[PDB]
């Protein structure tokens, strides 16, 4: 399901260390899982603040709420850096 | 061209947006959404993916394994808390 | 045929059958029932024995010995909270 | 006791590498306690209910009480698979 | 015959059987009591005893120096909690 | 102090490992102490109980109290057996 | 002369003067403070650097990598507590 | 941005030890981190003191309280040998 | 002849009696009070100090460097626990 | 300050093994450390008994608590065993 992109970061990581498939049985359910959990509260996030629709700004304070300490530093800025380049690179 | 590439990512933009809206976790969700999900996304994997890598040349192998995975994400404190009720099978 | 073939099991699905009402825990016990306990106690058992062959190939050895299961069972952190309170002989 | 099949299983998932009297005595432990554990919640959970039956249904809340977080996830997945497929299987 | 061969142990039953009526522990002690104390303390003693012959050779020696007991005794998670408030000297 | 018995259950165990007196120093104390606390509860339990005697059942329950988990189960398994041995072996 | 080889330092007491007072933590920070802060600064990180150098020596390496700040901070007691809540990336 | 200095550390520490880019990025977060996190309670003690100037009297205090044990003497030690030099080194 | 040698002592039983009153603990203190501290002090040290010796040649040297009074220290249980808030410099 | 000392029970445990000037660094705030800890308890111990004295009975009672469970029984043994001698010993 996910396993070309977890591929492909793998590669982009260790061009030269393979994944079993087995292993990546895994790493989809860890993709799923988390992204289960920050949906999950990024949703909450937003019926608390009866706002509609669910924003990045949700998704970012979903991250600081459920990732740890230094982990979830590097995830806002990934996303910031993330978001703010297909927003320019229209 | 691409949302993924757009935005510099991996990870399918597009798919994290279907599975916001069809999730039916929002009335209507944006459209850096989907961008910055899919980016955390990409990232957690990259991390665990790296320190898993790690383990794996350690041992002595050029294929990971659940093994490596569990060692790894057992191993980095941060990463074993947010996987900490998780139970890597044949990890 | 059997009833532990036609589950695709290799645990004795009668055998959990029999134990569960001899046991007197139930009035009386469904026909899935055996065959999901079975199935579970199959699961748990593959997946222990796994573990457990790991730690056998890691040191040297072919057999298993209780060291391997205590090894195992106490490296997987899902399977510790389970054999919390367990005490494996020579483990 | 059981050593039968845990002996059949062992070659399923590792086909080369045996297993000693002793250790095969601990596997059996095992098996008779999470047996008793499980069909003793089951118990439980139907006297709870005021059902005179132990369905299936009770092995599996058993299951998810209690086995670990993802661990019963598995469980309760391999207990369906096994009986839907009995169940169809006739 | 020796009590401590009728009832098939290593460990002293008349030892034990002076000890606790010495100790005042009680006012007299039964017949069996001491044959069953020196049967848990013959097991306990087998017991870690059997650990630390493995911790022994492990490393690569023969003979057992506290360093194996304390190793032993931590490694297993029952015996650990057992001697959880106990100081192995030079252990 | 007990390095006969001591020496004489690890020759039965590991028939090929020594011991050094240091670390048979070490066992000599571990032997008299369970053996002091074992004896404390039993001891115990006979009080509370309202007995003189300190009854093999009370080194059981005494025996239960203080063991963990399943090192009490065998103990208590081992302490039947060579009861039961020792009084039809008259 | 320098400020930080008045003090007999490594870590620049100037550049940790500006960051006190542009931080807008005081109304006017002190001469000693960046000193004394500076000096605690350089310690530390000679402290966690040593413990990851020996680390990286005692795997086989001469470049000191992340996994040895990391196998550093967490294998001393009193270095882990500080940084207990922080995340080492590739730690 | 500490890279100099951090490194200049290391070769008086381990001067035959390298280090990489990516650990570099750690340690200069680690300076950034604890420098933060002294100055937020050196700060913090100046408010509650009454005081509108951060003596070094509250860099102290400041480490006494966020440093663990001994870690915490130390770094008392260099703090007052470093600022002593300064001071009288004119 | 020595107070020292006359208590069969390594540890200066004069120089712990000196600190014993200097330091204001007491209005008098007695003439064991010295020799019992000063042996519960050389004990301690010869404890720490095999353990430490044990862990030098585990690895590979014959000289004890912090590392070793650590991992001696952390590995024993009940030293772990006596030395829990103190941080071996270097260890 | 204790290198002389700690050096010469160093022998008698380990008589070919050496300690670096930094580890003796250590074991010497380790002497310092204890001594202070335990001078300190058994003062604690005197006041509250309203004596002027610190008795090596204070030494005793303070050794039992601040050391650990079997820790505590070999340092007053060895501490009785010393005092002992020395009182004998004239």
């Amino acid at each position: 399901s996910y396993s070309i992109y977890v591929y492909k970061v793998l590669k982009q990581v260790h061009p030269d260390t393979g994944i079993s498939s087995k292993a990546m049985g895994i790493m989809n359910s860890f993709v799923n899982d988390i992204f289960e959990r920050i949906a999950g509260e990024a949703s909450r996030l937003a019926h608390y603040n009866k706002r509609s629709t669910i924003t990045s700004r949700e998704i970012q304070t979903a991250v600081r709420l459920l990732l740890p300490g230094e982990l979830a530093k590097h995830a806002v800025s990934e996303g910031t850096k993330a978001v703010t380049k297909y927003t320019s690179s229209k | 061209k691409s949302r993924s590439s757009r935005a510099g990512l991996q990870f399918p933009v597009g798919r994290v947006h279907r599975l916001l809206r069809k999730g039916n976790y929002a009335e209507r969700v944006g459209a850096g959404a989907p961008v910055y999900l899919a980016a955390v996304l990409e990232y957690l994997t990259a991390e665990i993916l790296e320190l898993a890598g790690n383990a794996a040349r350690d041992n002595k192998k050029t294929r990971i394994i659940p093994r490596h995975l569990q060692l790894a994400i057992r191993n980095d404190e941060e990463l074993n808390k947010l996987l900490g009720k998780v139970t890597i099978a044949q990890g």
